[PDB]
């Protein structure tokens, strides 16, 4: 397994302030099913996007998803573990901080998931029944997929 | 882990230009082929030169460096030709460099043009590009220039007398799809002569999966080596070094295992 | 009212200290006295260092140069020992005075 | 001084272009159309012929140093 | 001043600008190049940001192995606007602005001379501070 | 009085190897190829080359400083495949590359010549 967030976002907004960059563009996602608020910035030229196409997007601990680690190495080599290549679009980054809504005595009841992709920066909101599975400063992987 | 087969077309082909278009190869390869143009082609120029006499208002070393420069006709003994550190013989014989000898003096009161066509060489293949001529040195009456020179067989590597070609026009990737390059205004810049868009559009629509390849060519000769045999002799001095590498590098693993 | 609020180390709460502090040292910090009377010495003497700050720095510039940056190692050994936010600590207040 | 030959940006033979050049610019031809009847379409070559100054002249003017 | 004197200053600067941005992608050997001129590599290529369709590195990938150890600095780009830290989008910086190095590892931002230059609490100057001299010459000419 | 003579880009004088290896510690199966008195021209041709190869892992060239001629490049494979022999197969595969390409080129030129 090594799955941490399975679900099926929407793009509302391409750029809510401008063009920033050229190659990137920030997708801002609402989510069916769990709601699950989304910012993601994905690079454009090598896999377009536009508004409103429903896309799959799950967020893995390891690619093999056997239950191994990835031990954070690039190896093209490494194609006999059957990694997941079901999603047309693959990042990889480092989720740096868990920010919510608790105070003092009360629970989160909504945690933001605040993951870079060697720069590429993802917002991801929502109840934090689901979302309990992201710790600081653990390498995780970014996959999607365009639906008709 | 093996060659791609590229595939070459000439589309212009004179006594002074080639122009060439590589297919289906890598972009490193096309640009080390361009660079041995310039460099690694063996070609014959004048190195040590001797001045008897020089009453020209130009000193010695100034009109020794012009000769330098004059390009010479090594189309065919070039190969042939040894570099004179692998002679075996001191200084300069036959075998390993060309005799040219220079005589001129000014009688007439009227400026004499100390031209190519005064230089005289001991063997008829290495003509000064001379079949206008190249200037020299301008002589007043009075003034006299006698001088011997040998001409060595070397490559661009060591000096720019000894470069065989012309500007080398180099061009992959015309109409940018690869997009290498990023235009601020696409619009304002002027379509390559390989373009093979449309006037109306600027740039070809981005390609994620492309590679350099379809590498445009023109080399220029600048007279010495007709513009084919440059190309030739670059990819038989590249070849060449290749394989100088393999011996060398089988030479040390035996060695070292 | 925001200096008790940050510095006080209230442990009345019972829920903010669940929290923040492991269940094990929660029932030591309420039950010990000399835990609190060792903990509101400390804030004594904090508001004792404030009255001093706030004589030797009038214009309130609390910029000022110091040997070595406690914030900066202070997140250096969250990074070094991996230190989650997001649990309960394992630290005794009374081991940190 | 005298018109340099190899011109140093690609190394196109232009030291015997001067004397063409100065029968076309004296008889018909502007700069520019010297320069193209000449074969230069690099703008480095047309800078060595167009900015050349031929001080050679000059310096012959003056009696040689022997007769 | 307690500041750093010598700073990545002009073109190296520039380019790290340019470099350290989230538009920039780097193929499969232009990383191998780059990477060859860091004299402190430990030899392990990084896993590239983008996996598929085709591994693209980025260029604060690559840059976060040129810091040494594991240092944690937080700056700001010379563009950086107010308006960011008060409203949304405090950590995520729409024009990827500010600076964040955890553990030794560029996750966000754009580097200046307010980050690399000689300023006090630069990054250089917390390479220097937390790792030492030594460690610091050679992040300098790995940066260069 | 201090410019270098002008063949030493290419001249190997007495004491210098061609090339010489020396493998790397910091990761398996990787070596470090030093090549004297030669640059850019051969380094991205091997470079470029490795790259093709699947079973290279890490691949390139670097000049240590223009002003000195020399070039090092490191290669890394997969494991149960000697980087020397991948630099190797790289060699001879450019020179097949290099042999075909002038025989295509001869049989071009030939064609364009009255043809
Ligand atoms: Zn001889
Ligand atoms: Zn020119």
């Amino acid at each position: 397994a090594g799955i941490l967030f399975e679900d099926i976002f929407d793009v509302k907004d391409i750029d809510p302030e401008g063009k920033k960059f050229d190659r990137v563009s920030r997708l801002h996602c609402e989510s069916e099913s769990f709601k699950m608020d989304l910012i993601l910035d994905v690079n454009i030229q090598i896999y377009p996007v536009d508004l409103g196409d429903k896309f799959r997007l799950v967020i893995a601990s390891t690619l093999y998803e056997d239950g191994t680690l990835d031990d954070g190495e690039y190896n093209p080599t490494d194609d006999r573990p059957s990694r997941a290549d079901q999603f047309e679009y693959v990042m990889y980054g480092k989720v740096y901080r868990i920010e919510g809504d608790e105070t003092s005595t009360e629970a989160a009841t909504r945690l933001s998931a605040y993951v870079s992709y060697g720069g590429l920066l993802m917002r991801l909101q929502g109840d934090a029944n689901n979302l309990h599975g992201f710790e600081v400063d653990s390498r995780v992987y970014l996959l999607m997929k365009k639906l008709a | 882990p093996y060659a791609n087969q590229p595939t070459v077309r000439i589309t212009e082909l004179t006594d002074e230009n080639v122009k060439f278009i590589i297919e289906n190869t890598d972009l490193a390869v096309a640009n080390s082929i361009r660079r041995v143009f310039i460099a690694e082609v063996p070609i014959i120029a004048i190195d040590w030169v001797q001045i008897d006499a020089n009453s020209s208002v130009l000193h010695d070393e100034f009109i020794a460096h012009r000769l330098g420069l004059i390009p010479l006709i090594s189309d065919d003994i070039v190969d042939k030709l040894q570099y004179s550190r692998d002679c075996t013989c001191e200084e300069f014989c036959p075998e390993c460099s060309v005799e040219f000898t220079l005589d001129v003096r000014c009688n007439e009161d009227q400026t004499r043009h100390v031209t190519s066509r005064d230089l005289i060489s001991n063997s008829p293949r290495v003509i000064p590009v001379t079949s206008d001529d190249i200037l020299i040195v301008k002589l007043r009456k009075g003034q006299e220039l006698r001088l011997r020179a040998y001409a060595k067989k070397g490559f661009g590597k060591e000096h720019a007398k000894w470069n065989p070609t012309a500007g080398v026009a180099f061009e992959y990737d015309p109409d940018n799809a690869l997009r290498h390059t990023v235009y601020p205004k696409p619009e304002e810049w002027p379509k390559s002569e390989y373009s093979e868009l449309d006037e109306d559009e600027s740039q070809a629509p981005y390609d994620p999966n492309g590679k350099p390849e379809r590498f445009y060519y023109n080399v220029e000769s600048c007279g010495s080596l007709r513009p084919e045999t440059i190309v030739l002799s670059a990819l038989s001095g590249l070849k060449k070094k290749l394989s100088d590498l393999q011996t060398q590098l089988s030479h040390e693993i035996q060695s070292d295992v | 009212k925001a200096f008790e609020k940050k510095f006080r180390f209230d442990y009345t709460n019972e829920r903010a200290l669940r929290r923040t502090l492991q269940e094990d040292l929660v029932k030591d910090v309420l039950s010990n006295a000399h835990i609190q009377n060792e903990l509101e010495r400390e804030f004594e003497r904090m508001r004792e260092d404030r009255e001093v700050l706030r004589v030797i720095f009038p214009t309130g510039d609390s910029k000022v140069v110091l040997p070595c940056n406690l914030l900066r190692m202070i997140w250096n050994a969250q990074k070094i020992f991996h230190i989650n936010p997001r649990l309960p600590s394992d630290l005794h207040p009374i081991k940190v005075v | 001084m005298i018109i340099p030959v190899r011109c140093f940006t690609c190394g196109k033979i232009v030291g015997n272009k001067w004397e063409a050049y100065l029968g076309l610019l004296q008889a018909e031809y502007t700069e520019g159309d010297a320069l193209d009847a000449l074969g230069l379409k690099r703008y480095c070559c047309r800078r060595m012929l167009l900015a050349h100054v031929d001080l050679i002249e000059k310096l012959l003017n003056y009696a040689p140093l022997e007769k | 001043s307690n500041r750093p004197v010598m700073g990545i200053v002009q073109d190296t600067l520039t380019a790290v600008r340019k470099f350290t941005k989230r538009d920039v992608f780097l193929e499969r050997g232009e990383v191998m190049n780059l990477l060859m001129f860091l004299s402190t590599w430990d030899g392990k290529v990084p896993q590239p940001a983008i996996l598929k369709p085709r591994p693209l590195w980025t260029g604060k990938q690559i840059f976060s192995l040129i810091i040494p150890g594991h240092i944690n600095c937080i700056r700001t780009h010379s563009t950086h606007p107010d308006d960011e830290d008060s409203g949304p989008y405090k950590h995520i910086s729409p024009g990827d602005t500010k600076v964040v190095v955890e553990n030794g590892e560029l996750i966000m931002g754009i580097l200046c001379k307010k980050s690399l230059g000689t300023s006090a609490g630069s990054l250089v100057h917390i390479s220097y501070l937390e790792m030492g001299h030594d460690i610091t010459r050679l992040f300098y000419s790995n940066i260069q | 009085m201090n410019a270098p003579p002008a063949f030493e880009s290419f001249l190997l004088f007495e004491g210098e190897k061609k090339i010489t290896i020396n493998k790397d510690t910091k990761v398996p199966n990787a070596c470090l190829f030093t090549i004297n008195k030669e640059d850019h021209t051969l380094g991205n041709i091997i470079k470029s080359q490795l790259l093709k190869d699947p079973q290279v892992l890490f691949a390139g060239y670097k000049v240590p400083h223009p002003l000195e001629h020399k070039i090092i490049i490191r290669v890394q494979t997969t494991p149960d495949y000697s980087p020397q022999e991948a630099f190797t197969n790289a060699i001879t595969d450019l020179i097949s590359e290099l042999s075909l390409l002038e025989e295509r080129f001869r049989v071009a030129i030939k064609d364009k010549q009255e043809g």
